């Protein structure tokens, strides 16, 4: 059947801020999906709180909120957009759980609204793990002896009967939330405690071990007419016990008979049946026991996933888009093949004539405290993709393509520790984040294949081929760059060893490789991706390079190109938002006339779909496999201040190497990257920075210290404020630069651009938490919310002085910090930064595409971009930080970056804003109740003003003992509660007892810290609100004041109301 | 150093590893999309006299096992992959890929473009070519060899694997927990089937009997007299090797069975004799149908099948008779895939059905010959 005609208008659930779990992968599906509605004439209306993604550009929509995904939110955007249907599938667990909370609120028969894609009923059925689990025997297929839990009590129950260890799964979450392995009865009740308490349903699903096992998924898409075909299967490296998530992965399967293939694709199938999935796509997960081909099916995801945007990749095969076409209506025999300029159906399952790895990105040293072993919940904040002909060249493309500094298998323990043997061992036995490099040092320390498998469990069939690669570089090593022969260097290059590990094998400079490289003729081809195994011919340059006979690249002669280098796998400080610059980059540019090209290996991006540009080379962002485009693209100009670090550190080399770099030159990079150099510019300048100073020893930096003045901030050459003397010293044991430490400042970060004729303002924001709490971290507000004019006028023109001394030809970003009415730097990115995405939201203007263009030659005058706007409403940016993944960490702010993701709040007042804002960021903030005051020295005046506007707002306080000194002085008197060693009842039972609904704690000085931890901690099990500043306990409150659901906006409106 | 080199008819070069046997081959060059299936792949009589190219890089990663042999032996003149990996890992694997390539005496490169290979096929059509593996293979005599070889087209390949004397087939699928099943007894099978070896497949066979069906099967050039002459609740014209098309003789016997009221069910090699048998015409297709991914409509229930081809030819669509209804096509190249005799109980499928536990086709069968049998 073709398009539905009873359907006219469309709403779209997207996933909301980027969390671990449930990442980009959803911003590419929300992209695609709306792009395909959008083409089929649907009118379009989505709702999402992420402003960095593509997904709610303006020009992608019809109707597109950015607003709390909340039921009730999402309520008023269906009573005020009428759309006829709503796809709940491609925005993660949020989209489905939305879906059936509206569902179930009866908010969807209010107003008509049909689910298409999944039924209410389907996504239950796979959801509800009882259900779920009853199907599967319904249908005859196998799963691992189990029982549902709804209690504690019952839990142990079904504990007793499977033993330990077992694996807890909730109902109703993914990427392992809330879930993980229990060794033992401790272990057992605090998983359980907490996926409860997560599980939407209150519901576990607790199974006995196949820890061990072959870990499978498949890729299924199925149509309403009954056909059904496996768009990708996938086999892990890493086995049943670590999530897939946060598993090395490869498609296709590799170790199964087809038999055993045909038996698995068959389960599959079944699976979508009976669960009910008619109309679109799933991921069914298995595990398979490698000595009897034992099948069990895991579970299966009603939606779009991390997996299928993988598997897109993989194949080619644009998943969510013809999910989103089945969801109207249409049939995949009616549709054609994307790549195959339309040449086949969309009714067919793909063949790929290639290996694809996936790597998983983690950011543990971020993390002190946390339990850094993989388990069944996911804890890996990105992942990386890398194609090749062969298993070998895939992974290592995929290893020196992580962004971690390797260059492949770069060893992690000595050869001559006589303990390494030991670390080896135990890093095998129990796999992290490092395991993949252990077991390389592995087979350089002795151990054999049989002796890895047995402590890991990977299939021999990669084990022997890491091993073979163990050995070819010892090779490398004896013979050394004399034995490094065409032949040998060929053998080397197909087997994906890159220039630099073979340099530092051969002991020389890589750059010494890559002219041997140069001198032999030895290069990459390039190979098409188009779902086919070259069955049929493709239209789309969708590439990645290997080391073979014929090349497929057939760049033109015809245009001038523009390179766009990306980012790499996401982490840390190195979102989505960056992703987004590059997207723009390439829309703008190829709308304007450029041949675009665009190069990362980051599988779940806009980036990396082949629409975004004229040309995709998935490959990783390195000076290697940069050169070799370049060489034979010979492009006009290479962006590389789009892709956050990575492609900034490559700058120099690539200038170096001759690439004709756009935009802020390398040097000027550098001179902003580099203190030194900074400071030197900041003085010619004749700016105000805080004083500051190098130190080497100890009794240096103390004296040092003394110039300075405490507080302090300690960078090294992981940061640190220290605040006397013996702090000084104390810090120096357990770990450099030292600044002094603007106390009680106001952080601001100001986006600009520069053409070299002028300088645009893009934005200026004021941080809710002050300096100290870094910016990646804080809330903020555009346009500010406290500063003056006067002082905003400042920052301005020293914005503008720094513009053009440094030379910035594109976009820019400074931060500033203000105290005592006085402006002072913080620092200077001469690059686009991760505010611009909200920045360009909430003004209307794309930035990224505007600084894109003058990159690429045309001036922001004969753009007509020249005057700063000024949003007649706030705009509010708040974070989600992934401290409820790690509760062995102190859910507290500081100087060092740890949030994931954020979203945005749109008001008619700064209240407004926030509320929004907060609401969005899943904050579970109540209007009533006990609020809990305990707050550090300098806070203690103005925390009665804080305490004032509690009381008013009808809450009730508690305190411990020194602010209850203060607020009694002031004349309130909250109730006294005990801090943990002073006795009970104290705060760790009121929290644990529910007797706060909003918590205040503020603390300065590591011990004090220390200390308060448990507050911090017990406020977050529990899921109390609370602040660490007092400038956020402020805002809180502000937002007391407002209702987040009272009124919706577009952002076509917003922008439509700008003058 | 053990090397190989494979060319092709037009003095297209391969420089390789030899992994197989020492020698030469040669034959027609195909290519194979399948991700899995190599050793089935491997043992179809259907791939006689061809150089066999897999697309999936990897090859041979769970070894080989007898079950998944599909006929007595390895019919693939030869084996053309991208890489041979260190081992087999599987818990069915009861020899590897190498030792298996060199008993069944097979010469076999590995470590070269074989996409570059494929798309070459794929552009320019098939191609006949040669393998050398030993000691310093000889270029200009591969090439020779290469263009040398008479061809596919118009060669009768289905009298040269077609089995010496008539037998009984009473064995059924394969299952996980129960692997390959015991002989049935002649008492289990309710119909008689009489199945024409033309290169069949033990796959198919095995299905039938999965439908009570006790198989006879006889040579190639049986005489339809001589067929006719068991009572055969129905005929089943097999998949086979080569051109349809020089097979006089199963022609004239498919024609024969064709003014009997029995049913007759061809699949592959044999859905192309009935076609002919039935007036219409067979076309030696650019480069085939080989892989496991390719969508098939039934154009009569308007549903998609995602179907495994191994052929070289095909039946005019064009020139098809009005006896002749259509009734599977390729979702891929339109091609026929399937058709019907609207006069009689008889009908084909190009494609090469498979175990669930085609069943459509199956049961159609045997629900014909029920039909024909409550008669
Ligand atoms: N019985 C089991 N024994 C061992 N590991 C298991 C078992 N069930 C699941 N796992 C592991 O836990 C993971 C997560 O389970 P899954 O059902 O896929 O949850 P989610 O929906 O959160 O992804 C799997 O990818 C696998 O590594
Ligand atoms: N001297 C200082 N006084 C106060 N806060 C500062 C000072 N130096 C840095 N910070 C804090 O540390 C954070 C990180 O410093 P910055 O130089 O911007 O680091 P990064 O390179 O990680 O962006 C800032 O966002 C701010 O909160
Ligand atoms: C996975 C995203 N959440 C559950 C769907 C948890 C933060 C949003 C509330
Ligand atoms: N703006 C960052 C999140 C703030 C968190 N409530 C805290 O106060 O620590
Ligand atoms: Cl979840
Ligand atoms: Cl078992
Ligand atoms: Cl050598
Ligand atoms: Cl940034
Ligand atoms: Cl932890
Ligand atoms: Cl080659
Ligand atoms: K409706
Ligand atoms: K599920
Ligand atoms: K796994
Ligand atoms: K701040
Ligand atoms: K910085
Ligand atoms: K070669
Ligand atoms: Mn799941
Ligand atoms: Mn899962
Ligand atoms: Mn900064």
């Amino acid at each position: 059947m073709p398009k539905r005609t009873d359907i006219k208008s469309i709403l779209i659930l997207g996933a909301g801020p980027i969390v671990i779990g449930q990442a980009c992968e959803f911003d590419y599906s929300g992209a695609q999906a709306c792009k395909a509605l959008r083409e089929e004439g649907y009118r379009v209306i989505n709702v999402n709180s992420n402003p960095a993604t593509i997904m709610t550009d303006p020009e992608m929509a019809d109707a597109t909120y950015i607003e709390p995904i909340h039921w009730e939110v999402v309520r008023k955007i269906i009573e005020k957009e009428r759309p006829d249907a709503v796809l709940p599938t491609m925005g993660g667990q949020t989209a489905l759980n939305c879906a059936l909370e509206l569902e179930r609120q009866g908010v969807l028969e209010e107003f008509g609204v049909t689910m298409i894609g999944a039924t209410a009923d389907a996504i239950d059925k796979a959801e509800d793990r009882r259900r779920f689990d009853v199907a599967m025997k319904k249908i005859g297929l196998e799963t691992a002896r189990s029982g549902i839990a709804h209690t504690m009590e019952e839990a142990l129950a079904v504990a007793a009967d499977v033993g330990f260890p077992c694996i807890i799964r909730p109902s109703f979450t993914m990427g392992g939330s809330g879930g993980g392995i229990a060794y033992n009865r401790e272990e057992f009740e605090e998983i359980c405690a907490r996926g409860l308490d997560l599980s939407p349903t209150k519901e576990l699903l607790i199974d006995e071990s196949l820890i061990g096992w072959k870990e499978y998924e498949m890729e299924v898409v199925r149509d309403k007419n009954d056909n059904c075909i496996i768009v990708c299967s996938i086999e892990n490296f890493d086995a049943m016990g670590i999530h897939t998530g946060d598993s090395i992965t490869v498609a296709p399967a590799q170790t199964l008979t087809d038999k055993e293939y045909q038996i698995m694709r068959n389960a599959s199938m079944a699976v979508l049946r009976e669960i009910g999935v008619e109309t679109g796509g799933s991921n069914v997960q298995f595990a398979v026991n490698p000595k009897n081909g034992r099948l069990i099916v895991i579970e299966m995801n009603p939606r779009v996933s991390r997996s299928s945007a993988l598997a897109s990749k993989a194949t080619g095969f644009p998943i969510a888009k013809v999910a989103a076409k089945l969801a109207v209506g249409y049939t995949l025999d009616e549709l054609m093949n994307d790549i195959t300029g339309g040449r086949t159906p969309a009714s067919f399952e793909p063949s790929i004539d290639y290996v694809v790895t996936k790597i998983p990105r983690f950011n543990f040293e971020k993390f002190a405290g946390a339990n850094d072993r993989l388990t069944t919940q996911m804890k890996s904040v990105g992942e990386v993709m890398a194609i090749g002909r062969t298993q070998q060249e895939s992974l290592q493309k995929a290893l020196r393509g992580l962004e971690v500094g390797a260059t492949g298998f770069d060893p992690k323990v000595s050869l001559d520790d006589p303990e390494a043997l030991t670390k080896i061992r135990r890093e095998l036995k129990d796999a992290g984040a490092d395991r993949i490099w252990y077991i390389a040092d592995a087979f350089r320390a002795g151990l054999s294949v049989d002796g890895v498998f047995n402590l890991t469990n990977i299939d021999r069939w990669f084990l022997v081929q890491i091993e073979e690669l163990v050995r070819l570089e010892e090779k490398v090593a004896e013979v050394g760059i004399t034995g490094l022969n065409a032949d040998f260097l060929r053998q080397l290059k197909r087997k994906g060893f890159a220039d630099a590990r073979l340099a530092k094998l051969a002991g020389v400079r890589e750059a010494e490789i890559r002219k041997l490289r140069d001198q032999y003729d030895l290069h990459p081809v390039y190979k098409r991706v188009d779902t086919c195994a070259a069955e049929f011919a493709t239209d789309t340059a969708y590439m990645y390079s290997t080391y073979e006979e014929e090349c497929e690249a057939n760049p033109s002669t015809d245009r001038e190109k523009i390179m766009v280098l990306g980012g790499g796998p996401n982490r840390i400080g190195q979102g989505i938002e960056f992703d987004y610059c590059c997207v723009h980059a390439s829309l703008a540019l190829r709308e304007d006339g450029y041949e675009t090209i665009m190069v990362n290996c980051n599988p779940e991006t806009v980036s990396t779909d082949y629409d975004t540009s004229d040309r995709l080379y998935f490959e990783p962002v390195t000076l290697e496999d940069v050169l070799e485009i370049v060489r034979i693209e010979k492009p006009k100009g290479v962006i590389v201040q789009y892709g956050g670090q990575t492609p900034l550190k490559l700058a120099r080399a690539l200038e170096a190497a001759g690439v004709p770099v756009i935009g802020t030159s390398p040097d000027a990079i550098d001179r902003a990257e580099d203190r030194e150099r900074f400071q030197h510019a900041v003085e010619r300048l004749k700016l105000k920075q805080p004083a500051n100073a190098t130190v080497t020893a100890i009794e240096m930096a103390v004296e040092k210290a003394k110039e300075i003045g405490y507080p302090l901030v300690v960078r090294p050459s992981a940061m640190e404020i220290v605040y006397d003397e013996a702090d000084l010293r104390r810090y120096f044991q357990t770990a450099v630069l030292l600044d002094h430490f603007l106390d009680d400042a106001v952080e601001v970060d100001v986006d600009a651009i520069c053409d070299g004729e002028m300088v645009l303002i893009g934005g200026i924001m004021e941080h809710i938490e002050q300096a100290g709490v870094h910016s990646g971290d804080s809330a903020c507000s555009l346009p500010a919310y406290t500063l003056s004019q006067e002082i905003q006028d400042v920052m301005r023109q020293q914005v503008q002085k720094l513009a053009f001394e440094l030379q910035v030809r594109g976009l820019m970003n400074v931060q500033f910090a203000v105290k005592n009415n006085e402006v002072y730097l913080i620092e200077v990115n001469p690059r686009a930064a991760r505010t611009v995405p909200f920045v360009s939201k909430a003004t209307g203007v794309p930035l990224a595409k505007v600084a894109a263009r003058v990159m690429a030659g045309k001036s922001l005058a004969e753009q007509g971009v020249t005057k700063e706007v000024i949003p007649p409403y706030y705009s509010v940016k708040e974070v989600v930080l992934p401290f409820n993944k790690f509760p062995g960490v102190d859910p507290l702010l500081g100087p060092e970056m740890r949030s994931t993701g954020e979203v945005m709040g749109v008001g008619r007042t700064f209240a407004e804003a926030f509320a929004k804002a907060q609401l969005g960021s899943n904050s579970t903030m109540k209007k009533h109740g006990r609020a809990l005051l305990s707050v550090r020295e300098g806070d203690k005046e103005r925390v009665v003003d804080l305490a004032a506007k509690l009381l008013k707002q009808g809450f009730e306080l508690d305190a411990t003992h020194g602010t209850a000194i203060v607020l009694g002085e002031a004349g309130i008197n909250p109730r006294l509660v005990n801090k943990v060693h002073e006795g009970r009842p104290h705060i760790q039972d009121r929290i644990k007892n529910g007797e706060y609904t909003y918590i205040i704690n503020t603390t300065s000085g590591r011990r004090a810290i220390e200390d308060s931890r448990v507050i911090r901690r017990s406020a977050l099990q529990y899921k109390v609100h609370y602040d660490t500043t007092l400038n956020g306990g402020f805002a809180t409150a502000m937002a007391l004041n407002a209702d987040a659901t009272e009124k919706v906006i577009s952002v076509q409106e917003m922008h439509a109301q700008i003058k | 150093i053990k090397s190989a080199l494979l060319v092709l008819e037009d003095g297209t070069q391969f420089h390789g590893r030899a992994i197989g046997a020492t020698g030469s081959a040669v034959g027609e060059v195909v290519f194979n999309t399948s991700m899995t299936g190599y050793q089935e792949i491997l043992t179809d009589p259907s791939y006689s006299r061809q150089i066999v190219t897999l697309t999936y890089p990897h090859i041979g990663n769970v070894g080989t096992n007898d079950a998944d042999e599909e006929s007595s032996q390895v019919h693939a003149q030869g084996l053309v992959i991208r890489d041979l990996p260190l081992i087999a890992s599987n818990f069915r694997n009861t020899e590897d890929l190498s030792s298996y390539l060199k008993r069944h005496n097979i010469v076999a490169i590995a470590d070269i473009d074989t996409r570059k290979l494929t798309r070459l096929l794929r552009e320019k059509g098939a191609q006949n070519g040669c393998i050398i593996a030993g000691d310093n293979p000889d270029a200009a005599l591969a090439l020779e060899k290469a263009r040398a070889f008479p061809g596919l087209n118009g060669m009768d390949l289905a009298k040269e694997v077609t089995t010496a004397e008539a037998y009984s087939w009473t064995q059924g699928s394969w299952t996980l927990t129960g692997g390959l099943p015991q002989a049935k007894k002649e008492d289990e099978l309710p119909f008689h089937v009489v199945a024409y070896d033309f290169g069949a497949k033990r796959n198919i066979l095995r299905m039938l009997v999965d439908r009570g069906c006790r198989l006879t099967i006889v040579p190639a050039q049986t005489s339809a007299e001589d067929v006719l002459k068991m009572n055969p609740d129905g005929i089943f014209l097999s998949n086979g090797p080569g051109d349809p098309a020089p097979c006089d003789y199963a022609i004239t016997a498919i024609q024969k069975f064709l003014e009997t009221d029995i049913p007759v069910f061809g699949i592959c090699l044999g859905h192309q004799l009935l076609a002919l048998a039935s007036g219409a015409k067979t076309v030696k297709m650019k480069f085939g149908h080989h892989g496991g991914n390719h969508p098939v409509k039934d154009v009569e229930k308007n549903v998609v099948m995602i179907t495994a081809q191994n052929h070289g030819f095909a039946v005019d669509e064009a020139t098809l008779p009005a006896n002749l209804r259509v009734t599977h096509k390729s979702l891929f190249d339109g091609t026929l895939q399937g058709i019907h005799r609207t006069d009689k109980p008889a009908f084909s499928f190009q494609g090469h059905p498979e175990a669930s536990p085609a069943a459509p086709l199956f049961d159609h069968f045997i629900e014909l010959i029920e039909q024909y049998r409550k008669t």
